[PDB]
């Protein structure tokens, strides 16, 4: 029972390990989309009366 | 000062464009908000129009 | 979980910096579009019918 | 020297009105949360 | 009945916990509003004939 | 930005060689999304002759 009881949860817990993962880089990626693409706006639309960048 | 009397009067001007296009058709019910929100920039063109004044 | 709210706070941190258009204006971006789609289309509809 | 504190003063209108913006942030993040 | 028992107890406080951390930062961010944002009014409409910063 | 503004028209002028083929034999549905297409060019190039008359 032991040897059978055993290996059932090293496969559960194997599967799981890929799993977590894949959502890793897609969590990952959002993240960088959302910080890096967002930054150039702060930089374009900046405090102006028409926020054109604050310097026209 | 000038420079913002023109470019508010622009924007009334632009919506004056719509607002000619929006009983075109008689589509009257439409006109009834491009006409209520030009109004909110009517206001401010002859405030400045009036302050505009007082500095020559 | 944390990163979600990380992500929510950029993606609606900035929104009102960049307003989108309002119903109306929508409405009329919209409709001036329909129409233009629909009117500048039925211009091209009967100019070459 | 009053003509100094106008800059001073619209100064600080500038240091907290744009902390409200960042204040506004975090309403409108929980309402998406 | 103990282990049954107390396990509700757990389940519902720690439903409870959460909701209260939610709550938390609204009115958290609703003070930092009613706060920030009203230190200008008494900045702007300072004691004046006219409310005008009173160096007007 | 001279050259930027024929460029556009050639493009909606290729559309519309496409749009005027669009319509032979009748394919009017076909059409609606090439006229529909040339539209997001139209829009650019009055904004672009507009913006030539300034700098004249």
């Amino acid at each position: 029972a032991l040897v059978e009881q055993v290996r059932g949860q090293l496969q559960k817990l194997e599967r799981k390990y890929l799993e977590l993962k894949s959502q890793k880089n897609l969590y990952l990626a959002r993240l960088k989309s959302a910080i890096a693409a967002q930054k150039i706006e702060e930089i374009a639309g900046n405090l102006d009366n028409a926020s054109a960048s604050s310097l026209f | 000062t000038e420079r913002q009397r023109d470019a508010q009067q622009l924007i009334a001007q632009r919506w004056y464009e719509k607002a000619q296009a929006a009983l075109d058709r008689g589509n009257e019910q439409l006109a009834r908000e491009a006409l209520g929100q030009r109004q909110s920039y009517q206001s401010h063109t002859e405030a400045l129009g009036k302050s505009l004044g007082e500095q020559r | 979980e944390r990163i979600e709210t990380k992500i929510l706070e950029l993606e609606a941190e900035r929104e009102l910096l960049n307003p989108p258009p309002s119903p109306l204006d929508k409405k009329f971006e919209q409709w001036e579009e329909q129409q233009a789609v629909e009117a500048t289309l039925a211009a091209m509809k009967a100019r070459r019918s | 020297a009053p003509e100094d504190l106008l800059e001073r003063l619209l100064g600080e209108m500038e240091l907290e009105l744009i902390e409200l913006r960042r204040a506004l942030a975090q309403t409108i993040a929980t309402f998406k949360s």
